[PDB]
């Protein structure tokens, strides 16, 4: 895992030898894993590259960060409010900062993870203060142009 | 993180002697070619470097113990469990006064949420 | 040092910390007794460590008064602000981030959730200060009293009862003698009394308490406490009335009363202390020594299982076939158990084989793939190691420190040959 990066944001061009082919001048990338779909039967945009060293791996992940692979947001990492399709370059920090700019944070978010890789599920919850930066942010950030991915802001649970 | 915290307190020690705001021992030191990045106020220590030196203005008070001696928080355990019984009392109020904004917030969003936002009049 | 700079500033950080730790104390509620009392142990523990603190603090300013002439000086400054910026010029090498400067000591003043207790009082305990029988201030033992009181008196005709009844009377006419050998087991009852009273108020100023019961003792009580309308002025220790008080007082310096006597002001002022401490004890907890008297009434009426409740609280063919009903011990493999033949080369090449045999130390080696023992397997490792092929690079150096003969210097041989 220390040795393996985790891929996303991967689109319908890139492949299994392409990744390795794209993270060969980073690092000796030994072999390239993609999880297939059970209803599609495709990839998920989440993969992994098994490198020789550490730090091959190291410099793939501070190399190929946020990068613009197939026109997708591809980046390598070490292997009431539901935000979706967010880029996986950013991190619990990188949220938190981008979401204190609309209101106030009560606490450290989360972001999901897949049960396999465990880099990027897709989807995110963060929670607000109080309902006035909710809807500020339902209001500007659902909708909002993220680092090449749109993302939606939306209400976890809301009483009729 | 040690040697930047004693510079700190030392900053906060030179700076608390001064006769007047800009007349201080830091501010002839930043054109004696010393780096201090620490007395500019976008940084994030600054935030501390203020607070040490209002604890060494605070130290420097006449009851503080300088020329003077405290008889009441020394010498009577009394006081010292009516100051924290004052003290309870005033996170008793700081919290309510926290519910009741908090009420109030979602007051106004329970209204803001039930407006209707469809009588839209320019004038 | 910067003893009047730093030093001041942390003690009163201390100081404020105590008092914060004191307030967090006060504000959360209680709901036993004993966790109370010994909430109301620490806090007065903090509070005895915050005086001391500030006694400590209030002490430094003989040569504050002699320095502040240097330090409030405009014409003095950075000249030894730089001297001691390259005093702390040192080498940085220290890698170490140190963030328990003032997280410390909001730590040491917190208690956790599996113990409510503070880190200077984590070895506190109210079982060493109050007996079972108590009930951490609940109630007070009075069957060593007692006991000693019906000894004194060598008569079995004094129960609990009368002994509590007995004990009740603060200015009545007392039970024996006051000459007799009854006030050495009243002193030890006062100071029992005042130890009890002590424990069952922690917070409370004992020292304060003290001077007022010594200066209503002395100001009061040896003036004539106790007025008349011999009956107009009693003494307490000559046991003996008065005329008026110009009488009294004339006879206050007289030679009987001074040291002419078993009983006077010499001899037995200490008794007559331990008498009024004993009152005033009475008199202040009253109302735990009728709740004792409560609960040993309550005690003494019910039965004996009522007083120990309250001292209390399917294919077999194809099993057959496939090879089922067999396994094979892999001793190497955690000593595992695995299924038949099928297994067993399986059992040679898994997660579980794999992390034995790197624990055992031996590599994973595809020679031992079908071994399965200990002594073997070091056997293995040993024989099937680096063998006289492939020597260490094949060293013949035959450095040049002869020219004509000696060659055997291996290549580190002549390398520290020709160093030198």
């Amino acid at each position: 895992q220390d040795a393996t990066v985790y891929v996303g944001g991967l689109d319908e061009k890139v492949s299994e030898p392409l990744l390795w082919e794209l993270f060969l001048q980073a690092g000796p990338v030994v072999n390239t894993h993609m999880p297939k779909d059970r209803v599609t039967g495709q990839h998920q945009g989440y993969g992994f590259v098994e490198f020789l060293s550490e730090e091959d791996a190291d410099y793939a992940i501070k190399i190929m960060n946020m990068i613009k692979l197939y026109g997708k947001p591809i980046r390598v990492n070490k292997a009431n409010i539901f935000i979706g399709n967010l880029d996986p370059e950013i991190d619990e920090k990188l949220l938190y900062d981008t979401f204190s700019a609309f209101g106030v944070i009560l606490q450290t978010p989360k972001i999901m993870r897949d049960p396999d890789t465990g880099n990027s599920k897709g989807y995110a919850f963060i929670n607000f203060a109080s309902f006035d930066a909710s809807d500020a942010a339902i209001e500007a950030m659902n909708g909002q142009y993220l680092c090449n991915r749109p993302i939606t802001v939306s209400y976890a649970f809301k009483k009729d | 993180s040690a040697f930047d915290l004693d510079v700190v307190k030392l900053t906060a020690q030179f700076v608390a002697r001064n006769g007047r705001q800009f007349l201080t021992q830091l501010m002839q030191k930043e054109q004696r070619n010393y780096q201090f990045d620490f007395l500019r106020p976008q940084h994030s220590l600054f935030n501390y470097f203020t607070k040490l030196v209002e604890q060494y203005t605070k130290i420097l008070i006449p009851p503080k113990g300088l020329f003077s001696k405290l008889k009441k928080e020394a010498e009577n355990p009394r006081e010292v469990l009516d100051q924290v019984c004052y003290r309870v009392e005033w996170a008793k109020f700081q919290e309510r006064e926290r519910k009741k904004e908090e009420e109030e917030k979602e007051k106004e969003r329970v209204a803001y949420a039930q407006i209707d936002w469809h009588d839209f009049v320019v004038v | 040092m910067e003893t009047i700079l730093e030093q001041q500033r942390r003690y009163h950080e201390e100081k404020e910390r105590l008092m914060d730790v004191m307030a967090k104390e006060m504000l959360t509620k209680k709901s036993t007794l004993r966790d109370q009392i010994n909430s109301d142990h620490r806090t007065r523990a903090m509070q005895d460590r915050y005086m001391e603190v500030s006694g400590n603090l209030r002490d430094l300013y003989d040569d504050k008064d002699g320095l502040r002439k240097e330090e409030l000086n405009a014409i003095s400054g950075p000249n030894e602000f730089a001297e001691f910026y390259n005093r702390l010029k040192q080498i940085k090498e220290f890698h170490r981030k140190h963030p328990n400067e003032i997280c410390v000591p909001m730590s040491v003043e917190f208690e956790e959730l599996l113990k409510a207790r503070e880190n200077p009082s984590e070895e506190a305990q109210n079982l060493v200060e109050f007996t079972d029988e108590e009930g951490y201030g609940r109630y007070l033992d009075l069957h060593d009293c007692y006991l000693k009181y019906i000894n004194l008196k060598a008569s079995e005709k004094l129960d609990y009862i009368t002994y509590l009844s007995i004990f009740d009377q603060l200015f009545d006419i007392p039970k024996e003698r006051k000459n007799a050998e009854y006030k050495r087991y009243l002193e030890m009852l006062l100071e029992y009394l005042q130890d009890y009273t002590d424990r069952v108020k922690p917070l409370q100023d004992q020292n304060e308490l003290f001077g007022k019961i010594q200066a209503e003792f002395e100001k009061k009580w040896e003036n004539g406490t106790f007025p008349g309308w011999e009956e107009r002025a009693q003494r307490l220790f000559s046991t003996k009335g008065k005329s008026l008080e110009s009488l009294d007082t004339s006879l206050f310096a007289k030679n009987p009363k001074s040291k002419g006597t078993k009983r006077d002001t010499e001899r037995n002022k200490d008794i007559a202390f331990l008498e009024a401490q004993i009152y005033e004890y009475v008199e202040i907890l009253g109302e735990q020594r009728h709740l004792t008297h409560e609960n040993v009434q309550r005690k003494q009426a019910r039965t004996g299982e009522e007083r120990e409740e309250e001292e209390e609280e399917i294919p077999y063919w194809l099993y057959k076939l496939h090879g089922l009903n067999i396994n094979y011990n892999c001793e190497i493999c955690g000593n595992y158990t695995y299924r038949g033949p099928k297994a067993f080369q399986r059992h040679f090449a898994e997660w579980r084989h794999a992390h034995g045999m790197r624990c055992l130390g031996i590599p994973n080696t595809a020679h031992f793939a079908n071994v399965t023992q200990i002594e073997d397997a070091v056997s293995l490792w040993a024989k099937l190691k680096l063998q006289k092929a492939s020597e260490r690079w094949q060293p013949d150096t035959e450095e040049e420190y002869e020219d004509s003969s000696g060659n055997v210097v291996n290549k580190k041989t002549y390398e520290d040959l020709k160093r030198q």
